[PDB]
């Protein structure tokens, strides 16, 4: 179990596309950036990570990620969260469009991360097997404080449940 | 009055009650139309007591939804002797009511 | 080479989510459907298939898929095309949102297909290796008439080129 | 007047011209702002002939764009003796003009 141990970043990386306030007002041409998990955690004292099976999937879109966007200002201003990372295996363009469709205007404190091949998510055992060697992320949440995992939980039944992975559960451990 | 089927075995047992009309509302918790038809189905259940009414969360019992080829919610499927007679797609009260009335 | 040979459908399947005119006007709750490639080709005399590396990626979004939507009425009404299938490895919810963002109102003659694990696209050699065993679709087009492949072409440089895969090239072979 | 760099070797050779100012417009064919700054850059090139102007398609030479940490287009990077002095992000004519003027 990951709780009270060092964040196992290893050499794992993710891709995301930035969003700034200038966008959705002006025309922009942003490209994927590669972020080493190790650098994100060493540069940021307080990091929330949440896993989502699929960009644009209804349970994630309706019942899970909106809460993180709704509480984002509170997490940053009141609870001193530096980064909220939404992790899927989806391509970074699809993730960025999903973030914008959900009202994300600024990726300074929230980033929608692509975990290609589900490599990082499988490494921590939080994957969802979807058949014939294909893995999506399960639905999960994690809190990392000064590079140490203080909270880690995966949904047993990601088809129905947003419980231990909800922003509300995360707020309770901050 | 509308009984949630929470497993395949429950669904199979419900369809095996036999002879009289069995209605199953295939719904999703994230689905607005599902949440709107739900009280409507409860009131149809109180009215047409000669039929047995059930609901099934397509995300909880996905194998049953997929075999029933539910691609849209709501879908009410109407069964007699464990076999489908008709189905109504969408939050369509009058269409659902007519489907019950002529199959009960 | 696939041209003048039977479409190699095998037991390959894809997922897509339907769109109808009722949608983008009313609220709908559509779920993924599984389609056997073999059934699509035996039920449909004239099928165009085009491969896209990534839903929401700018080259695909700006310079490739819009042409198929722009010509769709012409392909169906003038050139007797039954199905246009846009193939990506992206999840079916992401593909459906991409189709709607591109103005698709009706999936009767156009479907945005998920090829999970790139299994079908790899099988015909039209994949794009993106590193460490991860494959996206390349950019390609194919025409199938009465179950026989009449046209098949892949972009050599999918980063820059929409040539042999363009709707215009496809129109030239109908 | 603005020379397209079509490979890493071309980019390396351009930066190795040395001593005088080298400007590289990182653009994309799908990018509206790229297509708008382009004639602007041509006119800056005719003006400031003491500097060498180049453009590079980030989708054609992605290894050079990624090492230069280009995450947005347009990005003009300004080089002296093969090393970056400054960069300007966005279709910002006045900012690009000022960056040339004080570095040529």
């Amino acid at each position: 179990d990951l709780v009270n141990k060092k964040f196992p970043a290893g050499d794992y990386k993710f891709q995301y596309i930035a969003i700034s306030q200038s966008d959705a007002d002006s025309e922009s041409c942003k490209m994927p950036q590669t972020v080493e998990w190790s650098k994100l955690i060493s540069e940021n004292k307080k990091v929330i990570i949440t896993g989502a099976p699929a960009a644009f999937s209804p349970t994630c879109t309706v019942s899970h990620i909106p809460g993180y966007i709704n509480y984002l200002d509170e997490l940053v201003k009141e609870k001193e969260v530096d980064q909220v990372i939404v992790v899927t295996v989806d391509n970074p363009f699809a993730n960025q469009a999903w973030a914008k469709s959900l009202g994300v205007k600024d990726t300074t404190h929230i980033k929608f991360a692509s975990d290609p091949g589900c490599a990082f998510t499988k490494s921590i055992g939080f994957e969802l097997a979807v058949g014939d060697g294909v893995y999506w992320s399960g639905r999960w949440a994690m809190v990392v404080e000064n590079g140490i995992v203080t909270y880690a939980a995966k949904e047993t039944n990601p088809g129905t449940d947003v419980t231990v992975s909800s922003v509300e559960s995360v707020l309770a451990h901050l | 009055m509308v009984t949630q089927l929470k497993s395949a075995s429950e669904y199979d047992s419900a369809l095996a009650s036999g002879d009289k009309l069995v209605v199953v509302d295939f719904f999703a918790t994230w689905c607005g139309p599902s949440k709107m038809i739900a009280p409507m189905i409860e009131k149809f259940a109180e009215q047409y007591s000669d039929a047995a009414f059930y609901k099934l969360d397509v995300d909880e019992v996905s194998d049953v939804a997929q075999k029933a080829e539910v691609s849209s919610m709501p879908t009410l499927i109407f069964y007699k002797g464990g076999k489908e007679v008709t189905r109504v797609v969408g939050a369509n009260p009058a269409a659902i009511k007519q489907a019950i009335a002529s199959n009960v």
